[PDB]
């Protein structure tokens, strides 16, 4: 019953679970924080990314003068983005049976673990899940693709070159294992071993165990796990919005009467005000387009711009703003903009019942008969002679280092008339903007999470209380940031439990008490034997039909309990034939004597002992009279 | 070393679960050991074997199998894995490291007898776990290690174990047991046939291989072949996909069949439905069935035509793809009767280009035995020209193969498909509208064989077959129509060797003799295209000659030092263009070797000792003079250390008489050895260089854009623009890592594109086509300006250019408002 874990980043995991026989390797997460610590990927060279100067080491020793490069007192590594894998090593990956997958946020390192390790398995994940993983592996592959650069870079992983570099690059885990990017083929392969599940789909495995999924609520198609047996269940919850959002409510119901809540993926910001936070994202929109000049929003081509585009679409009717035109950037936009539109029943339940309607679930179609959103594939093309100044722009990846965001980065990064607008957490809002300083651009650091934060954490403790704890180190620890007060933690009264990234823990919680099925044959030839009251008692013998790991019973030792009554012994021997029997006591014993058969038999406390002579019908008489004086077990 | 140093922190420190994963995963990310001291680690691997937290002495003996996939271990290893598995037994996770190393071990090198896949074959069978343990990964040890080519009793009692994993693991190692032979018996047919009906996923997927390996063994138990197939076709109609992808790729593995039982797949029923279920898996499985069915039974032929002209409305581009080569590969002795409109009218697409190529490739290989079915595809295919200028040439080869396939079947179509009116004169066509050529060629073509053909004709349709015979011969073929009724090489041997002898001469008659050799040598590459690529070796050979005879007798070593004249010398440049020759030498040229590498080499070497007496002969600073000398014999050093050889076959050259005064060079001041060199370089003698035999000469030539259009490409300021280049490769070898594209705007600032090698095509063995997208963009322009677009050849640190430039017309506009 061991964990191992193999991902340090807190919303990003990798958890494998060896439970009976099966090794459920939940979430595969890809840590793209890495890919901060790079140049970014222009599709067009500046002349500002193309002239900066190169960092030099006071030794001077190394040719480290073309491979990182500085800017603003911040260095930078420039070669193509590289992303930080979890230990493929750490046991054998392709021992792993079935691959478990939470959200689409939690499927970027798939291929890697899927066609470079050995993993014959299948993995298992829903629809929704699957197609806006499609597109974001597409969105990816598409971006790190299209102005290809060369690993150059090679001598900045050395132990001493990165513990002589500067910060932030001294923040770097295990660099030698960061990979490259990921192809087509392995993109294809990576999404045809998948199969489709459905939500709270009572799915078997192997014959031994059971998974399940649950509505997670923090993305349309998101998940949460369950493993279990008939007597033991083990949950994985990662990511949820008990929060009014728009895909199917969180369920409340099948996490109780669990041992084991591991708390993968909770908020990036524990501090944070979501409704008002887009307030403040509305306001400071209309105040740069009413000021005159566009917006720039880093986005992913899914999840929380979808609920954006609603308020933003409202928001122009409060605001008498029609004029201003809003555009949406990607190579995957309209298959995007299509998969939101489609994917209806697994929205809310009155979402559900705005389905029961014709009409449209997610109001961009509103949007796209007003003619105001408009989505292009990308600049290369209709939006060349359709661009209007000034506009709203929603961009590629928002890690700020390859897309087109790169682009529109540049060129308008040039005046304070500008702003852009960063809404997505789990990327530094300040490293974002480390390679592009100095700058006049105006900045506003406006993050929208809808994963649930430390109250509403410790509400769902308390609703449905495990037996055990499972979470990494900054949900126990204090943050980095707000480190001075304690309130925002995890708030539980068993000894809760930290992984650190590559840790292996033992679940302490020991299985004792496994599943047996009967035919009714041997069923119906048992009898109870009710001995103590309350407490009956059956004796049981069969073989064990071994099939498919759900073991049967089929027809083809008892003892004895209890001491005998000496007297009650010799008086039934009495009254069945034998006669003149003779006993005598002893400190605590008896001795009796027989002189047929020559039988002498003593007893004692819990002990009793017949000596017989060369007899077979009087020695089995014996023996069924003092069988039949007890209890069998 | 190394090893012993991480064993001493790894005891030193003594963790738990702390210090012994942490060390382990760096030891592993870090570096490899590759060594034989990494054997002597795994004695330290022995220290740390007996302890607790069997978690780390998993990952410890991972470590250890990893190190024996090194290769530097042998049987030492195997003995310690031994000793570790029969002693160290301690539960499944102890036991998969165990199992890990000597699956490791075993197919590390030797994979041999003698202990070696014998010994552990048996301490892997005799230790078989209870549950689990080792028994889907013991089969699988089994498997790898073959004992004899007589042990297939143990796999057999374990096809109905309890664990489907381990049922599949011991159908993995009936797999490797076949990939090397070792004469499977007949029972396994019966245990297969038992095994199709497991209930459950991803055994069935093999089982119908099992099956077919079984089957194509040999056909004999009652007839064999028959009952596996049909079984094989039961399976085809299973519920889950891989299993059919599976089926159909495995029925696609079997040659051998009986006729009569493959026409009853199709009626009273496996491709029947074996087709219209799933993705392209399962569809182009069973169609590359067809494929080999076609093939193997010349009978059949029209069921497996009219169940391939249905599924055109496929709506997949690879399926329509694959779908035409599936045809196209069956198309012998078969004709179209009534299945032709729909695969004439398949062409009706918006680009599909490739789609397009492949139906152009499937018409011309076609057979059809009707005329109105000419007439259709005729009226069709000028139809795709008048709506996509653009494939003439593909069009004109299939014309002229489907006119050289069937003569017979157009004679009718030529009084209906050109005016030949019988009275009234008719017209002379349009010679440059390129449609009515490709009818000529088809009429050309059709008229090779077919005697009653030139009776036909018209006046002006001779001189049109004059004119298309001497212009497209490849096209039209020779008629019997009564309108139309090496030196170089010697010659380039005798040029080489008159350079090569007459080299005692003034310098003013050898540089006129080389002059002479560089323009004849010029004038037979271009002449000669067979000999083009040695004809221009030799040329720039004779150019480096003649630039450092030329930069020798020179007017700067005839004045002072202090007396130089920095806008008059002529010199100081002819060592640059001698260096980016030398590269091109050794990066332009395809079939090279060692000698022309060694006296190429060899010129660089005079190249830099050009620039080194240049330099010095400029500045007067002594240290920087100092160090270019330092700097020179290192590479004289590296000269000598890299080629030590092929110093006697190359006489009484300038290095090897460098080399003869080599310590006096270490001993000695500066100047004193510049000017050594001036007069080493005097009589250094100009080397013989033996051509190869067969040579090519790198280049490109981007077809499009051709750079003659007038039209501008407009796009808006700040935003970027997307042209399409396509360009041809000849003789270039390995593209990826050395063809890159170049753009110079018209500022000034280049961009240095590198492409995808997926971009890069192979249309053959030695022609390669580059199709990429190049992005521009710029921040608005009063006028639509030139850019300039080249193709560059790198190396390694240098790019140097063998493409024609092209250039495009850009208009970047602000916005409107």
């Amino acid at each position: 019953m061991k964990l191992y874990c193999l991902s340090g980043h807190p919303t990003l995991p990798c958890n494998v679970l060896k439970f009976k026989s099966t090794t459920i390797m939940l979430d595969c997460g890809l840590d793209m924080t890495s890919t901060l610590n790079f140049l970014p990927l222009p599709l067009v060279q500046s002349p500002r990314l193309s002239n900066l100067p190169g960092w030099s080491l006071k030794d001077g020793n190394a040719f480290l003068d073309k491979e990182l490069k500085e800017c603003s007192g911040h260095v930078f590594v420039d070669s193509v983005p590289e992303f930080c894998l979890p230990e493929t090593e750490l046991i054998d990956l392709s021992t792993v049976d079935v691959i478990l997958i939470s959200n689409y946020h939690c499927m970027m390192a798939l291929p890697y673990i899927t066609e470079h390790t050995g993993f014959t398995g299948t993995v298992y994940a829903t629809e929704p899940t699957v197609q806006i993983g499609r597109l974001l592996m597409e969105e990816l592959v598409n971006f790190i693709e299209r102005v290809p650069k060369a690993q150059s870079a090679s001598l900045w992983k050395n132990k001493d070159i990165q513990r002589l570099l500067p910060s932030p690059l001294k923040d770097a885990v295990e660099v030698s294992t960061w990979r490259r990017c990921y192809t087509m083929q392995e993109v294809n392969s990576a999404l045809s071993k998948i199969q489709l599940v459905g939500y709270s789909q009572k799915i078997e495995l192997f014959g031994a165990v059971q998974v399940t999924p649950l509505s997670s609520g923090y993305a349309l198609g998101s998940s949460n796990w369950i493993i279990q047996s008939h007597y033991e269940k083990v949950s994985y919850v990662s990511g949820s919005s008990l929060l009014t959002t728009h895909p199917q409510p969180m369920d409340q119901a099948s996490l109780k009467n669990s041992d084991v809540l591991v708390l993968t993926g909770l908020t990036q910001i524990p501090t944070a005000n979501p409704d008002g936070m887009v307030g403040e994202f509305c306001s400071n929109l209309a105040l740069t387009v009413r000021n005159g000049g566009n917006v720039l929003v880093p986005c992913y081509p899914s999840g929380v711009i979808y609920d954006l585009l609603e308020c933003l679409y409202q928001y122009i009717d409060s605001a008498g703003l029609s004029s201003v035109p809003l555009y949406f950037i990607s190579p995957v936009a309209n298959s995007s903009l299509e998969f939101s539109q489609i994917f209806a029943e697994w929205l809310c339940h009155n979402k559900q019942s705005k389905v029961y309607l014709p009409e449209p679930p997610f109001p961009h179609a509103e949007l796209i008969q007003t003619n105001k959103l408009k989505h292009y594939p990308s600049i290369h093309g209709d939006f060349s002679n359709d661009f209007r100044q000034p506009c709203v722009v929603f961009t590629g990846h928002p890690s700020l280092r390859f897309g087109d965001v790169v682009h529109f980065m540049e060129l308008w990064g040039k005046s304070s008339l500008n702003t852009v607008i960063f809404t997505e957490p789990d990327f530094s809002y300040l490293e974002a903007l480390a390679p592009y300083q100095p700058l006049a651009m105006k900045c506003i650091y406006c993050p929208i999470d809808t994963r649930l934060n430390f109250i509403q954490v410790s509400k769902l403790l308390k609703e449905v209380q495990p037996l055990h704890v499972v979470c990494p180190e900054q949900y126990t620890q204090p943050p980095p940031a707000q480190s001075h007060r304690m309130d925002l933690m995890i708030d539980c009264q068993p000894p809760a439990m930290s992984y650190r990234r590559a840790e292996v823990l033992a679940l302490p919680f020991k299985r004792r008490y496994e599943k047996i099925e009967i035919m009714p044959e041997l069923a119906d030839s048992l009898v109870p034997m009710e001995i103590k009251p309350g407490i009956s008692l059956a004796t049981v013998s069969a073989v064990l039909h071994t099939k498919d790991n759900k073991h049967l019973l089929q027809p083809p030792k008892p003892l004895l309990s209890g001491s005998i009554p000496v007297e009650q012994f010799v008086q039934t021997l009495e009254k069945h034939g034998f006669s003149d029997i003779k006993v005598e006591d002893t400190a605590k014993g008896h001795i009796v004597l027989l002189q047929e058969a020559e039988t002498l038999i003593q007893i004692e406390e819990d002990s009793t002992h017949i000596i017989c002579d060369n007899d077979e019908m009087l020695r089995v008489r014996l023996r069924d009279l003092v069988l039949k004086f007890l209890q069998k077990f | 070393p190394s090893k012993s140093a991480a064993l001493h922190i790894d005891l030193c420190k003594a963790t738990s679960p702390a210090d012994a994963l942490q060390y382990l995963l760096q030891f592993a990310r870090k570096p490899v050991e590759a060594e034989s001291v990494e054997g002597v680690v795994r004695i330290l691997l022995e220290h740390y074997y007996k302890e607790n937290d069997p978690s780390v002495r998993l990952k410890i003996a991972s470590l250890l199998g990893l190190l024996s996939k090194t290769a530097g271990f042998s049987p030492d290893c195997i003995m310690d894995d031994a000793i570790n598995i029969l002693q160290n037994e301690k539960s499944h996770q102890v036991l998969a490291q165990l199992l890990d190393t000597l699956l490791a071990i075993g197919t590390k090198l030797p994979e041999n007898q003698a202990i070696q896949m014998r010994l552990v074959d048996v301490a892997c069978k005799h230790l078989t776990d209870t549950s689990h343990g080792v028994r889907n990964k013991c089969l699988q040890l089994l498997g790898n290690l073959g004992s004899l080519e007589k042990v297939q009793k143990i796999i057999g009692d374990y096809f109905s174990d309890q664990d489907p994993r381990v049922r599949t693991a011991a159908i993995k190692a009936m797999l490797q047991l076949h990939e090397r032979g070792l004469k499977l018996h007949q029972t396994i047919y019966n245990q297969a046939c038992k095994l199709l009906s497991d209930d459950y996923e991803q055994v069935r997927s093999a089982a119908v291989q099992l099956i077919w390996v079984v089957s194509q063994l040999y056909p004999e138990s009652i007839r064999l072949v028959d009952d596996a197939f049909g079984k094989i076709c039961h399976m085809v109609s299973d519920g889950s996909w891989v299993v059919r992808v599976q089926a159909a790729k495995l029925l696609g593995s079997m040659e051998q069949v009986s006729s009569h039982f493959l026409e009853q797949t199709l009626d009273k029923g496996a491709f029947v439905h074996g087709l219209e279920d799933e993705m392209y898996e399962v569809r182009i499985a069973a169609v590359e069935a067809l494929c080999m069915l076609a093939q193997s039974s010349p009978s059949f032929a029209e069921k497996c035509l009219d169940f391939l002209v249905d599924m055109f409305n496929d709506e997949i581009e690879e399926v329509r793809l694959q779908s035409i080569h599936t045809m196209r590969k069956i198309s012998n002795n078969i004709t179209l009767r009534e299945d032709q409109l729909d695969t004439v009218l398949a062409v009706l697409e918006d680009s599909s280009r490739d789609i397009r190529e492949a139906l152009h490739e499937l018409l011309c290989c076609t057979n059809v035995s009707t005329k109105e079915g000419i007439h259709l595809a005729l009226v069709e295919l000028l139809k795709n020209l008048t709506k996509y200028p653009t494939d003439r040439d593909s069009i004109w080869k299939c014309l002229k193969f489907l006119g050289s396939r069937h003569p017979t079947l157009v004679l009718p179509l030529v009084p209906e498909l050109l005016s030949t009116h019988p009275f009234f004169d008719t017209a002379e066509p349009d010679m440059d509208d390129p449609a009515y050529i490709a009818v000529l060629v088809l009429i050309f073509n059709a008229a090779k064989t077919c005697p009653t053909m030139p009776a036909l004709f018209s006046d002006h349709t001779f001189r049109h077959y004059a004119y298309l015979r001497d212009s497209l011969s490849h096209l039209v073929p020779a008629l019997r129509l009564p309108g139309r009724k090496d030196p170089s090489q010697q010659f380039l041997q005798q040029s080489l060797e008159r350079v090569y002898s007459l080299q005692h001469l003034d310098p003013q008659g050898a540089q006129e003799l080389l002059e002479f050799t560089i323009r004849d040598l010029q004038r037979l590459g271009e002449l000669q295209s067979e000999l083009a690529g040695v004809a221009d070796f030799s040329a720039t050979y004779l150019r480096c000659q003649l630039l450092l005879i030329k930069a020798l007798q020179e007017k700067l070593w005839n004045v002072a030092a202090p007396l130089y004249l920095k806008q008059s010398d002529l010199a100081s440049a002819a060592a640059k263009q001698i260096m980016e020759e030398t590269y091109k030498m050794e990066f332009m040229y395809s079939g090279v070797e060692n000698k022309q590498v060694v006296i190429i080499h060899h010129m660089r070497l005079q190249a830099k000792a050009l620039q080194l007496i240049v330099t010095a002969r400029t500045t007067r600073g002594l240290d920087p003079l100092f160090g270019m000398c330092e700097k020179f014999l290192q590479e004289v050093d590296f000269f000598q250390r890299y080629f030590i050889a092929d110093l006697p076959h190359l006489q009484d050259s300038f290095v090897d008489k460098l080399l003869d005064l080599m310590p006096r060079l270490m001993t000695s001041k500066p100047a004193e050895v510049v000017k050594i060199l001036q007069t080493m370089l005097r009589q250094s003698a100009f080397l013989h260089l033996p051509l190869p035999e067969q040579i090519h000469k790198a280049s490109a030539t981007i077809i499009e854009p051709a750079g003659e259009s007038d039209n501008p490409l407009r796009f808006t300021s700040g935003l970027v623009v997307a042209l399409d280049v396509d360009a041809t490769l000849e003789h270039v070898q390995d593209p990826q890592n050395t063809v890159k594209v170049q753009v110079l705007y018209p500022d000034g600032q280049a961009q240095m594109i590198h492409p995808k090698p997926a971009d890069f095509r192979n249309p053959g063995p030695g022609r390669h086509r580059l199709i990429t997208q190049v992005y521009l963009s710029h921040t608005a322009w009063t006028e639509a300006c030139q850019v300039e677009v080249r193709l560059l050849l790198a190396y390694n640190e240098g790019t140097i250019p063998f493409s024609k430039p092209v250039k495009v017309y850009i208009m970047p506009k602000p916005a409107r408002r």
